């Protein structure tokens, strides 16, 4: 749960930009209260870190942050204040793997 | 062979399930090939509109002795919520309103679709309810499996046995028993299945597109959503094993048998009082395996004349049910 | 900046026990991890104001 | 709001962190639902970033952390799984600033 937005595969591929994908999170609003989501599982190699961003449909401002280590299964949490467009995730970087999945908001818990 | 992957009811099918020399209904009826399952459980609405919150309690220390004056510090008690989500499933059904009347009596037709589709549905629900997820959600169950402790709270769940291999797929399943009253949740609107109803509008055709649309038909669907509830964990009791080969050595012998069942039984009760009953699950094969292995342990056992034992359906004498669990979880107890 | 190992119920408790969709209490109630024991004994008051003497 | 836990100030001087002092935020629990907070007023110059960590009673294990730049008044959000000790915050770093840190608990927001 659910479509709107995003899905795997993203998929960062070998070791790429992570801009993916398209359609859609829309650029006008403001938000400070509720939840988000991000996680996955099957990986292979090395260091990762995602991000967010926004402005007017393209470029190029703002972030929050996040960083992960080598495992197969993870997840952190939310944002706070945003302009409004919210591109991202913007993962990176080095080594390869492939098939490394993701999939980006919202709802969803564990335990 | 240019393209197209087709569905929907076609005259082909309705001509397969029909009869010659009449008949009215379909030769009562259509039988067979698919497993059948229990659970057969209880539902629950209520709270919040998602998740399920709940609480349990975290620690309860501590009192200290008084020396007729020395009293000093107060103490408190704390807790922490947990919860998880649910999920829903439903496709839909179609007929060609005309063909439903050719020959007449469509109610029996849609009844066949009803019982069959119901069978496949609940089959799916039993298949995925007992194995959790790293996927597009509902729900979670095996997540309580990995062994030892301190990395999680197994123990009373992971009594279990070891062996098999972790690098090759074979074969070793598992047996489960957990009490009810620890419900399964549904979002606040009607419950699983409930269908039922009907709608009769127009297509909406196949692929490209097909060349138009517009035609009246019968259409409807069965929806269903679920999500298990931990509520309180201690009712669950799980076992890893075997893989059937170690249970071949105990065919009647008593080295590595299944009597660790007893252990699992005595690993639950506090209480934790409730909720009314319990039940233990098998995968078929392991059921009968347990029977044949049990009738001949080197120990107690009387059995006048003759064997092979009044079914089993006991021990002790909590009824056992049979499930459609996979026959290969590899080891996956500790990687 | 806070200094102490929290005596008294900080808001963390009232927000974990919490109340959502209302309400009053926790669905009777919260449960779990404390072991169980018996005793379940017999009790007596003892002459005099303490002790109890006896002899053997 | 409120006493136990954190209080201002520290006051995050020139060249040091602010892991001090809270002993203890207690050592048994886990955390995933509700909110926190952090902000203060006058700064001086450039890049600052808080963090958090925990262990059993002392130090030292995993973290979460965040990043920000120079401005007056802010605030981000919450936390994911942790054991329990939360020595946070652990601010940084350079330039020359000598005033006021933050504190945590409920909103907050704006009007």
């Amino acid at each position: 749960m659910k479509t709107v937005n995003m899905k795997t595969g993203t998929d960062s591929f070998v070791g790429e930009d992570g801009k993916p994908e398209t359609k859609d999170q829309y650029p006008w609003g403001l938000r400070i209260t509720l939840d988000n989501e991000s996680l996955q599982r099957l990986g292979l190699n090395a260091k990762s870190l995602p991000a967010v961003g926004d402005s007017v449909s393209v470029m190029a401002m703002a972030n929050v942050c996040s960083v992960s280590t080598r495992t197969t299964d993870h997840g952190e949490d939310n944002y706070v204040e945003l302009q409004i467009t919210d591109i991202g995730l913007a993962p990176q970087k080095r080594d390869d793997a492939k098939e490394l999945k993701d999939a980006f908001y919202p709802d969803g818990e564990d335990d | 062979m240019a393209l197209i992957g087709q569905t929907l009811p076609s005259l082909l099918d309705i001509y397969n399930r029909t009869d010659k020399n009449g008949r009215i209904a379909r030769i009562v009826e259509q039988l067979a090939k698919t497993n059948d399952i229990l659970t057969d459980a209880i539902y629950v609405p209520c709270n919040d509109g998602s998740k399920h919150k709940t609480t349990i309690r975290a620690g309860i220390p501590e009192p200290v002795w008084r020396r007729y004056n020395q009293g000093v510090q107060p103490t408190k008690t704390q807790t922490v919520p947990v919860t998880d989500t649910t999920g829903m499933l439903y496709d839909l059904g179609f007929v060609d309103k005309a063909l439903a009347d050719r020959s007449n009596n469509a109610a029996a037709f849609r009844v066949s679709e009803n019982m069959g589709k119901l069978q496949g549905f609940n089959n799916k629900v039993a298949r995925y309810s007992i194995y959790g997820n790293t996927d597009a959600e509902p729900e979670a169950f095996m997540g309580l499996a990995p062994r030892f402790n301190t990395l999680s709270t197994s123990k009373a769940a992971s009594a279990e046995n070891v062996f098999s291999a972790g690098g090759s797929g074979s074969t070793n399943t598992s047996i489960w028993f957990m009490s009810w009253g620890e419900n399964t949740a549904h979002m606040i609107y009607p419950e699983g299945m409930v269908a039922g109803f009907q709608h009769e509008d127009l297509g909406d055709d196949l692929v490209s597109d097909g060349n138009g649309g517009q035609f009246r038909a019968y259409r409807d669907e069965f929806k269903w959503d679920i999500g298990l509830s931990v509520r309180d964990w201690r009712s669950i009791s799980r076992i890893c094993n075997i893989d059937v080969t170690t249970l071949t050595k105990d065919a009647s012998t008593g080295a590595d048998l299944i009597s660790m069942m007893v252990d699992a039984y005595y690993a639950r009760d506090v209480a934790m009082l409730g909720d009314g009953k319990e039940v233990i699950y098998a995968n078929k094969t392991i059921h009968a395996w347990l029977h044949k292995q049990a009738m001949n342990a080197k120990n107690v056992n009387l059995t006048i004349e003759e064997y092979g034992g009044k079914k089993i359906v006991s021990f002790l004498g909590i009824p056992i049910r049979r499930v459609d669990a996979i026959l290969n979880t590899e080891s996956a107890v500790t990687a």
